[PDB]
RNA sequence: GAGGAGGGUGGUGAUGGCGUGCCUUUUGAAGAAUGAGCCUGCGAGUCAGGGACAUGUCGCAAGGUUAACCCGUGUGGGGUA
RNA sequence: AUGCCGUGGUGUAAAGCGUGGCAGUGAGACGGCGGGGGAUAAGCUCCGUACGUCGAAAGGGAAACAGCCCAGAUCGCCGGC
RNA sequence: CGCGGCACAUCCACCUUGUGGUGGGUGUGGGUAGGGGAGCGUCCCUCAUUCAGCGAAGCCACCGGGUGACCGGUGGUGGA
């Protein structure tokens, strides 16, 4: 039974080239190039899911650091205070209350100050 | 999600740094942090918050004397040879603001936002800056804590 | 009926079509090299060049007697368990 | 269409009463003068083939 | 059946000498990668029925008939006729009243009265003979309408 | 009487003896503190894998 | 507003605010109580851990939606290795009433 | 429904960071190694043999089994070499 | 010193051995230590090493980076160490 | 590590105490050559049932779904 392998192939072809729209070049157009790019796009998106976990953490850290240094304390000592005080907030919500509430963040900074030991010995 | 960077959401203040006796590295780092806008918590690497920074008295900004005569500023012209070596000594008795501006631009990131940001830094040799139209508030440098 | 007919689960095994995409058995189908085996098949005789185990051992001693009087045996104990009574048997009765 | 038994290896191999193939331990044919008797009662008999020569020998026997 | 190379017409010429063209070394206009060229591993005129055993075949058959008798779907009959002139009127009547199902087997035998001559043209109703009785047909068929001669000689030959 | 052992380093560049020793101690992942009883062979193992484990004697 | 702690992550919600939280064991209707890390009244913030074990955020599980179709297609190189698998993270929607 | 506030998909995407195409072959390729300008159709592990081996499943049972052939028309019944 | 063989005890999940089906592989690279040939050379060549890694392993560090160090990715998270 | 969602292997308490399934505990889930297992989609023949000039296939577009191959819905085209 000679099969005429068109339909079977056009399935995945239309797959790739609908998940490939919006590509500058011969990539939304042609199929093999859309496939080369699909492999690269999905490794990029895979790497960027992890990468973005880490990157948002680094951004939040930059922000908490900026609000801390607005309160004359460094990010290191801020974290060591929010640890020793124990307020189990995390850098994400800590940065949110940093943005919207300078008041709540400065309460947090005074919390951290009140929970620093004495010195650079211990 | 953030709430900090959006349309017309960022604030534009001004700063005057008197580069009176300060050293070049601290000065440039301070101006760069003000210029990018990391002194701000409402920060993002995509947007341009940050303050217009003015650096005055940049004529007398401290460099090691043993560096005013050794550290050189090369700038190649594409043409063979054409490497235009130049120390910061003659470069200072010609354009100290160019020295300072060079250091600052070097401490910024390397992107297009770097350009949009550095268009905010003015630097002048004498004490007299012309951008007094605003209320340029003096920001002086202060190591913090820890 | 026929709309209620299935083999025993255990038979009717999936054929392995090999050169069908690098997800099942992909390119080389099992001969995964550029060697000799990757295009053809080396026999069971050829051993590299050193005399194979069927050339260095000696032909087995002795001949085959053309007139080998081959019989067929029947077990006297199993001729008991063939005939419990018995009394009368004979080659035709065995066959 | 009808499989050939490899002749030369059926004239040298012997399927016993069960699944054993017995080769002939016979570097014992040409020069038996220096060879001590020990090394001939070492080379007089029919040795069950080892594992590392079986899977092929049987396909020579078929 | 399809023409593998060596059956394809022509193509015993190597066009395009090996080197110096810029093309691919081809070897025959009938290479399977060409058009019109041969088929590879193609369908050839196979003749494939499996050689099953006598016991398996007969046992399958009598299992299917066992099913039919287990439901009460076997309908042994004397003759499926009006008696001598093959008429499908009364024969359809007596089958679609004898069966009430859709598919019917009718094991008449090598006698034509109105059996294997008159109940044809009835869809669902296939006619067999007491010895070419088989598995696929008793299964395909819902009712298994016999003819007492067919049934009795069938029993008598199977014992 | 007791030891509370914890892998603190992986076992990639760890030679065979060290890796089988972390099997036979019972250490799967990194922050994975197992407890080891009476110390005659257990201290032998806790010598064979010193860079990989940490011992703070549990009660 | 309180920094509810749920699913190994933490969220910042005041009363009446929807949250895409993890697959809490629940149905629609029946409420559910979630711990906090830090609850705030503007200038009265709560920080002391034993003062927070009392404060319980509570909200009505509803919706039990799914996440979005996260298409994985691992593909190394000349290695010749593809592994395509997707993922709908099961979620739930939440309201906050504390 | 207007200028719209909250909101949702869909174009596009200023801007930031991350990031060295596919294949074959290689100790090693993004490779300045091979091959491909692109799209659509065609192109590669098949089948024959009461074959050899091993195994999964199924008949019957110290048995199993028929080959050619004879009767029949569904591949059914005989056929004991 | 090590390593090797045995036994004795404790621990450990498939690890072992026997017998089959199916393979592949038999161009290895660098790195640590031990040595040969080199010249007290090589990104050299050839060996040893229950040594490692790449091969065939991604992520972090090394500016960039097959072999170096941390670490072995089942998927998701705008969470922590 | 936390929290969710798949998968595999051994193990018990089980249902029918080996087939196959409930609960759990533990371990595990990079991968090339290669090995095993399970599967998607194309087309042809049978049995069962079913949709179709009120609109079949094919095609195109959108909206959905499956862990993957891929699947369904809807509209446009078409006219078996």
């Amino acid at each position: 039974a000679r099969v005429k392998r068109a339909v079977n192939a056009h399935k995945k072809r239309r797959s790739i080239l609908k998940a490939s729209r919006g590509y500058r070049g011969q990539r939304s157009r042609l199929y093999r190039k859309a496939k080369e790019q699909q492999l690269h796009s999905l490794n990029y998106a895979y790497r960027d899911r992890r990468a973005r976990k880490g990157e948002f953490r680094k951004l939040w850290i930059a922000r908490i650091n900026a609000a801390a240094r607005l309160n004359d304390i460094t990010y290191n000592r801020l974290i060591q205070g929010l640890k020793a005080a124990g307020v189990e907030v995390d850098r994400k919500n800590l940065a949110d209350i940093a943005i919207s509430d300078p008041a709540a963040f400065t309460a947090l900074v005074d919390v951290a100050r009140a929970a620093l030991p004495e010195d650079v010995n211990a | 999600p953030t709430y900090a960077p959006k349309a017309g959401d960022t604030t534009r203040s001004w700063y005057v740094i008197d580069a009176t006796d300060v050293v070049l590295g601290r000065l440039a780092v301070a101006a760069a942090n003000l210029l990018r806008g990391k002194h701000k918590p409402t920060f993002a690497p995509n947007v341009d918050g940050g303050d217009f920074v003015i650096v005055i008295n940049a004529d007398k900004v401290a460099i090691s004397g043993d560096k005013l005569q050794h550290k050189m500023v090369y700038r190649h012209s594409g043409y063979p040879g054409g490497l235009h070596k130049r120390t910061i000594g003659e470069l200072m008795q010609r354009h100290p603001d160019r020295v300072v501006e060079k250091a600052i631009l070097g401490m910024l990131p390397k992107n297009r936002l770097s350009r949009q940001i550095q268009r905010k830094l003015r630097v002048y040799a004498g004490p007299e800056h012309p951008h007094s139209a605003q209320q340029p508030v003096p920001y002086e440098l202060k190591q913090v804590a820890q | 009926k026929l709309h209620d007919l299935r083999p025993a689960r255990g038979s009717k095994i999936a054929r392995t079509r090999v050169g069908r995409g690098d997800g099942s058995k992909g390119k080389t189908a099992g001969r995964g090299t550029k060697g000799t085996r990757a295009r053809k098949q080396v026999p069971v005789t050829f051993e590299g060049g050193q005399m194979p185990i069927h050339m260095r051992l000696p032909k087995l001693k002795g001949f085959r007697n053309r007139f080998r009087t081959e019989y067929e045996i029947v077990n006297v104990g199993d001729i008991n368990r063939l005939f419990p009574q018995g009394g009368a048997v004979g080659v035709d009765d065995l066959v | 269409p009808k499989a050939k038994t490899h002749s030369g290896a059926s004239k040298r191999f012997r399927r016993t009463g069960t699944g054993k193939i017995v080769r002939q331990k016979a570097n014992r044919r040409h020069l038996l003068e220096h060879k001590p008797s020990t090394r001939t009662r070492r080379l007089d008999g029919r040795t069950v083939v080892a594992a590392n020569d079986t899977k092929r020998v049987t396909s020579l026997l078929n | 059946s399809t023409k593998t190379r060596g059956e394809v017409s022509g193509g015993g010429r190597k066009p395009y000498r090996q080197k110096g063209t810029g093309r691919a070394r081809q070897g025959s206009t009938r290479a399977p990668q060409f058009t019109g060229g041969g088929v590879v591993h193609g369908p050839k005129p196979r003749d494939y029925s499996q050689r099953t055993p006598k016991k398996m075949i007969a046992a399958a058959l009598r299992g299917a008939l066992s099913d039919r008798a287990r439901n009460g779907r076997i309908h042994a009959i004397t003759e499926l006729v009006e008696g001598q002139n093959p008429s499908t009127k009364s024969a359809r009547a007596f089958l679609a009243s004898l069966t009430e199902r859709k598919q019917v087997l009718v094991v008449i035998g090598r006698s034509d009265e109105a059996g294997a001559k008159s109940v044809r043209n009835l869809p669902g109703v296939h006619i067999l003979a007491p010895d070419q009785l088989n598995t696929y047909d008793v299964l395909r068929a819902d009712d298994v309408v016999f003819s007492v001669e067919a049934l009795n000689a069938y029993i008598a030959a199977n014992t | 009487s007791q030891l509370k052992i914890t892998q603190v380093r992986s076992t990639i560049g760890a030679r065979w003896k060290q890796r089988e020793s972390l099997r036979t101690l019972g250490l799967r992942r990194i922050r994975h503190s197992v407890i080891r009883e009476d110390n005659a062979a257990t201290r032998g193992l806790i010598a064979v894998v010193r860079h990989l484990v940490e011992v703070e004697p549990a009660q | 507003y309180a920094i509810v702690k749920t699913g190994g992550k933490q969220y910042k919600v005041a009363v009446g605010d929807v949250v895409k939280v993890e697959k809490l064991e629940s149905e629609q209707g029946e409420k559910v109580s979630l711990p906090v890390a830090l609850v705030v009244d503007g200038a009265t913030v709560t920080t002391d851990a034993k003062a927070l074990a009392k404060v319980a955020v509570t909200g009505e599980v509803l919706g039990h939606t799914k996440g979005p179709k996260i298409r994985i297609h691992k593909f190394k190189n000349k290695t010749g290795y593809h592994k395509r698998q997707g993922h709908r993270q099961q979620l739930t929607v939440l309201k906050v009433t504390g």
